């Protein structure tokens, strides 16, 4: 990829603005632009290039946790939910994720589980 | 006994004495330590070693300790791994339950460490290899 395939993105920009009888391009005449080159790179090969993601319900909880550790040690466990809450993450699936680092020594906890510091 | 001899003088009392006809002995005990270092080239240690409570009026009771399990099919060969047996139980290390128990009925009457820090100091090392000397360290 250098500047010979620069010019040939915008060369297919107008290719589909002119069959909907106007003088304006949309977002359609962009994502159908790039399918047809994302199939024809794919096809020179043996095999399609995929992904693999496995939804985890636990995945973004231990990044959300990471913000507070680069900012102090000792973390508030009332004060680390103020993040959690805010994109629509579900209090009770936070108690039964703690257990599932704690038990493969990660953090720990006191009695009452009110305080939580990264070891 | 008391008789004190070599390693060619003592070791040729020994065979004739273990096959004796018509002698009492004990219910003895062989507790050996590190086995790697008694490896020969001849493998003359460790073969002889375990044909000796095989016989008749044998009463040796071999407590082989070492460190991994795949010894006798690694640096032992065939004649050494024969005649032994397949009862070989490992011991694996303790649990982060049970390290939190074992100090704890040494500090069962010690008012001088915080509940906080005794589950703390045996967190690291139940996740480094549960080693049982690493731990009171």
């Amino acid at each position: 990829t250098s500047a010979r395939t620069l010019l040939a993105i915008l060369r297919l920009s107008t290719a589909l603005a002119r069959l909907r009888m106007v003088d304006v391009v949309e977002k359609e005449d962009v994502n159908e632009a790039i399918r047809l080159m994302e199939m024809s790179k794919d096809s020179l090969l043996g095999d399609k290039g995929q992904t693999a993601r496995t939804q985890r319900p636990a995945d973004v909880i231990f990044a959300t946790v990471r913000e507070l550790v680069s900012g102090g040690r000792s973390v508030r466990f009332s004060e680390a939910e103020q993040r959690c809450v805010s994109r629509g993450f579900t209090p009770a699936q936070f108690q039964a994720a703690l257990d599932e680092y704690e038990e493969l020594n990660v953090w720990q906890v006191n009695a009452s589980r009110t305080r939580i510091t990264f070891v | 006994t008391g008789q004190k001899a070599t390693a060619n003088h003592a070791a040729e009392l020994l065979a004739k004495q273990f096959c004796t006809r018509g002698s009492p002995q004990e219910t003895t005990v062989l507790l050996v330590d590190e086995l790697d270092l008694l490896w020969t080239h001849k493998q003359d240690i460790m073969y002889n070693l375990f044909d000796w409570p095989t016989h008749k009026e044998a009463r040796l009771v071999v407590l082989a300790i070492a460190n991994t399990m795949d010894l006798p099919e690694r640096i032992m060969m065939n004649r050494v791994s024969s005649r032994l047996g397949l009862t070989r139980m490992c011991f694996q290390p303790y649990t982060y339950s049970q390290l939190q128990q074992i100090l704890r009925s040494r500090l069962k009457h010690l008012k001088a460490f915080e509940d906080d820090a005794i589950q703390l100091v045996a967190r690291k090392v139940a996740a480094l290899s549960g080693d049982a000397r690493r731990c009171l360290d």
